[PDB]
């Protein structure tokens, strides 16, 4: 046989696979949000609302393509239709 | 499209590579299933949009 | 020595088309519900124009020839129909025709788009596609010039005139991935991947699967609004399955006759 | 007039796409 | 002459899009996004609104009155 | 607000004392019992305490309250239900940031006891449901229950946003995410008061399905509001631990030193610190902040990741007796969280020639997910020796995904040769020409006798 080193220690060394791990936010169980309906001491339901586009944006779930119909293409050109002023 | 003779900015690969780009074959070719069947045609068919004319000889 | 027993996964479902999978079935049965959807399914169309004034600048069978293409709503009254070519009626019947209407003057100054709006329908449920954009336009009209006719709307299938097709377009499809090589590529990586291919970006078509059948056929059925998209798919299977209930009894017929 | 500016922007690109004149599929005369 | 009112390939109605799609080149769009805008998909309904020559508008000039 | 008039029983609202000062609660219960005091006065006074950011005030001085529901007030139950009904909700929000010189079941006693007392007078009301659907996830079980006893606010008077919030929690324990970013969707369009920073669970679930745009821009409007909040500023820098040769200094900086100060009690902010001194071989501060990002946590999830830390801090230093118990601890704890306690058992059973028990450890690793490290592990505690296939099918799996990458092979070749001796003999003579030449470009070195005595063989 030959002596193939026993792998007694980290010589790659495996920071490669510790800080792609994606660790989960679970500083409170409830999700950093107090379940709770007496606390709401304050309140913004009045009109004329403290809000931003950086919190409209959020609402939505998903709304955030095919690009290349703009493209220059020397050899590709545009239409022409009937006008009634011409020539 | 453009279809000037002698343009020379206009060949075959070039196009290609943008047909290639819309989702189909580069060479045009595509995969049909036969109507009567509906199995695939184990031929690929070169298929397209082309310009026909009805010529006034009608029968 | 019996049926196989299919499957059905409906994967996109709008008001326009739909995208459903079917399982466990013969080449043929998906195939010959394909060739129903298109030529078929009946449907409520413009089938018959009487021309009382026309003086537009197209002909005359060209009004009516673009008033048949005009897609009717047909879901809740075409399985109600005869065919007209079956009713009793001397002329035409409310159980075999809806009658339709157009009365059009430019009056005005400005061109007048003669659009689907103007096709006043006898009945409130078998109108053109208007109810929830623009119109089917079937001609413009100058300063004084006009269009009346009436015309009648009857039951009919894609295998007399493709105005009774209720399908856009019918997107069959199966087995993605090349596994019964079906097809013979020359250089299959020049080919994009398949909507529906199971496959990674690395290889280009599956291996080949030698003891093997069609299955999971993909369908993408897109109405031209004349019946729901759905509906076009019970209707088909429906008339598929009255044909051959038809052809069964003429049959037993032909064999008790003998 | 938006097929002036496209044919413009677009013909520029022969000057601009000077890195590679590399493909095969077209030819031309050099005589003597 | 004038629009036709189903792609003659698969059956597409288009007969409602050509005004639409006028709009949508007095808006700057390419042609390529009007037609998308529109939703037509395949490469059949597609050339119908390219390739239509809008011919009324020209017979419309030959009035018969007024 | 901040001086308000307390009644009399000659001339009332004639004396005011004002909420600036600290003052004691215990002569608070006299003076309101004294003169004869409406029972609203009371409920205010709390609420001012609470202000003021005391947790503890408004929770004592409202449980002498029921003793004196109905002296002398003429029918006014209805406050006294009120005020019990924050006896039976804040016990179970101060269960769980609990102090060290009390225990869970000390807090979960008191909101047991006093919440059938509160329904005495009014039953299923619009906070009453609330108490019996967060008591599950005190303790961890019957999950459907507490999502069926949220429910019944929507259908009794809903006349709040977190009224509905409830659900979302469950939905999320449940592995949700589709049903929980539906719910927490509501919660910022109404924009509700609420210290929390509601929009920090909100941008919690926008970690998942690829929407790293979306958590930012919560995490980005959290941190505007309100800075004291370390749930939004430790998300930033799990959300930038992927990147190492990129945005380094904003990792172990602004979003671990500033973390750090303001809040030193944070096992996760600890963790992330701890991971982050370790490329930097400064390992004199990973065991001592592990040993404190250990003690305070409850859920398994941080805890084995505590301990982790620990044993490879211990296992660079050549101290593995130490680090053995720490990798148990780390799959006894919570196994199903990552790979990488499954891993460092691996490599740790190779000690003391109990090799047999890393394989078996190994074996879950290849279940998530191979990697080009973890094939040479098995490879090297290989017990396969001849006609054994149960243990040579995994050793030459886990060659050929070495053979076809190139990092740095040295040895790869030479253990390649060594199973293909009993299949075809060409194998193993294609891997011994390599391997040959394989050893001569590090420097110059004569191939051992061992490797040409066998190719000769
Ligand atoms: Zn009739
Ligand atoms: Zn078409």
């Amino acid at each position: 046989t030959y002596p193939f080193d026993q792998n007694r220690f980290v010589q790659y060394k495996a920071t490669s696979l510790e800080k792609q791990h994606k660790h989960d936010l679970l500083t409170e169980p409830d999700l950093g949000v107090t379940i709770d309906l007496i606390n709401p001491d304050t309140y913004r339901i009045d009109p004329n609302v403290l809000l931003d586009p950086a919190d409209e944006k959020l609402l939505e779930e998903e709304i955030q393509r095919s690009q290349q119909h703009a493209k220059v293409v020397p050899w590709m050109r545009k239409t022409e239709y009937i006008s009634t002023e011409f020539n | 499209g453009d279809a000037t003779p002698f343009n020379d900015a206009v060949n075959v690969q070039k196009i290609s590579n943008l047909l290639s780009d819309y989702g189909y074959h580069l060479r045009g070719n595509e995969v049909l299933y036969n109507g009567f069947t509906g199995r695939k045609i184990t031929s690929q068919i070169f298929i397209g949009p082309t310009y026909y004319q009805r010529l006034k000889h009608m029968v | 020595p019996y049926a196989n027993q299919p499957t059905v996964r409906i994967t996109e479902l709008t008001d326009e088309n739909v995208k459903f999978i079917i399982e466990n079935t013969d080449l043929a049965v998906a195939n010959s519900i394909r060739r129903v959807f298109i030529a078929e399914v009946p449907i409520i169309a413009i089938d018959w124009v009487q021309i009382d004034a026309n003086s537009s600048v197209l002909h005359d069978e060209f009004i009516a020839h673009r008033l048949g293409l005009i897609p009717l709503t047909s879901d809740d009254i075409v399985d109600k129909l005869q065919y007209s070519r079956d009713c009793t009626c001397e002329e035409f019947c409310p159980e075999c025709s809806v009658e339709f209407t157009l009365d059009v003057r430019c009056n005005e100054d400005q061109t007048r788009h003669v659009t689907s709006r103007d096709l006043i329908s006898n009945s409130p449920r078998v109108i053109p596609v208007t109810s929830r954009q623009d119109d089917i336009l079937i001609v413009k009209l100058r300063k004084g010039q006009e269009l009346r006719l009436r015309a009648y709307a009857k039951k009919g299938f894609g295998k007399e005139h493709a105005k009774w097709n209720p399908t856009a377009g019918v997107a069959f499809e199966y087995d993605p991935d090349n596994a019964l090589r079906h097809t013979v590529y020359p250089k299959p990586e020049e080919w994009p991947k398949s909507e529906y291919s199971e496959l990674d970006e690395d290889e280009s078509q599956a291996p080949y699967d030698p003891n093997g059948k069609p299955e999971r056929f993909y369908y993408n059925v897109e109405s031209c609004g004349s019946l729901r998209p759905e509906t076009i798919v019970l209707s088909a299977l429906s008339g598929l399955k009255k044909k051959l209930s038809d052809l069964q009894t003429q049959l037993s017929h032909e064999i008790q006759s003998d | 007039e938006w097929n002036i500016v496209e044919s413009e922007k677009a013909l520029v690109a022969e000057s601009h796409n000077m890195k590679n004149q590399q493909m095969d599929p077209f030819t031309r005369r050099q005589c003597k | 002459m004038i629009i036709p009112v189903r792609c003659f390939t698969c059956g597409k109605i288009v007969g409602n899009k050509w005004e639409a799609y006028l709009g949508l080149l007095q808006a700057e769009y390419t042609e390529g996004d009007a037609l998308d805008a529109l939703g037509l998909k395949r490469y059949c309904c597609r050339r119908m609104l390219l390739a239509h020559v809008d011919l009324i508008e020209k017979l419309l000039n030959y009035a018969p009155l007024e | 607000r901040g001086s308000i008039e307390i009644p009399l029983r000659d001339t009332d609202e004639v004396i005011e004392l004002d909420f600036d000062q600290l003052p004691e609660g215990d002569e608070v219960i006299s003076i309101l019992k004294q003169e004869h005091t409406q029972l609203h006065i009371w409920i205010a006074l709390a609420l001012e305490y609470y202000k003021q950011g005391k947790t503890e005030e408004f929770v004592k001085l409202l449980e002498a309250a029921r003793i004196d529901g109905n002296l002398d007030y003429r029918d006014h139950e209805k406050d006294q239900m009120t005020c019990l009904d924050t006896l039976a909700a804040y016990y179970v929000q101060q269960a769980r940031k609990e102090k060290n010189k009390d225990n869970k079941k000390d807090l979960i006693t008191q909101a047991t006891l006093l919440y059938t007392m509160a329904d005495k007078i009014i039953m299923y009301d619009q906070n009453h449901l609330l108490g019996r659907a967060c008591f599950c996830l005190l303790e961890g079980d019957k999950m459907d229950q507490a999502d069926a006893q949220f429910h019944f606010v929507l259908n009794q008077s809903p006349n709040n946003i977190p009224a509905l919030l409830g659900k979302a929690c469950i939905s999320f324990n449940k592995k949700d995410y589709r049903g929980a970013l539906a719910y927490y969707k509501k919660a910022l369009r109404t924009n509700p008061g609420c210290p929390a920073e509601v929009r920090l669970g909100m941008g919690h679930c926008f970690v998942k399905l690829n929407k790293l745009e979306k958590a930012r821009l919560a995490f980005s409007r959290a941190l505007e509001l309100n800075s004291k909040c370390v749930g939004a500023l430790v998300g930033l820098a799990v959300l930038e631990l992927n990147n190492k040769e990129a945005d380094s200094i904003k990792n172990g900086v602004q979003l671990l030193s500033r973390a750090y100060t303001i809040d030193p009690s944070n096992p996760m902010v600890l963790n992330h610190l701890a991971n982050h001194f370790f490329f930097k071989k400064d390992y004199s501060k990973v065991q001592h902040l592990a040993l404190h990002a250990f003690h305070n946590t409850e859920v398994e999830a941080m805890q084995a990741e505590s301990c982790y830390q620990l044993a490879r801090s211990f296992h660079v230093q050549e101290d593995y007796d130490q680090a053995f118990q720490y990798y148990y601890q780390a799959t006894q704890f919570a196994s199903s969280s990552f790979v990488l306690p499954f891993f460092g058992l691996g490599q740790m059973y190779i000690y003391r020639g109990d090799k047999e028990n890393a394989s078996q450890c190994f074996e879950k690793v290849l279940k998530a997910y191979p990697n080009n490290y973890e094939t040479m592990k098995i490879l090297g505690s290989l017990y396969a020796a001849s006609e054994d296939q149960e243990k040579r099918d995994i050793a030459k799996g886990h060659l050929k995904k070495v053979t076809e990458q190139y990092p740095d092979d040295v040895e790869a070749w030479i253990e390649l040769a060594q199973i293909l001796e009993q299949t075809d003999i060409q194998g193993a003579l294609s891997a011994y020409g390599t391997a040959t030449r394989i050893l001569q470009e590090k420097v110059q070195a004569d191939v051992p006798p061992e490797i040409l005595n066998n190719v000769g063989a």
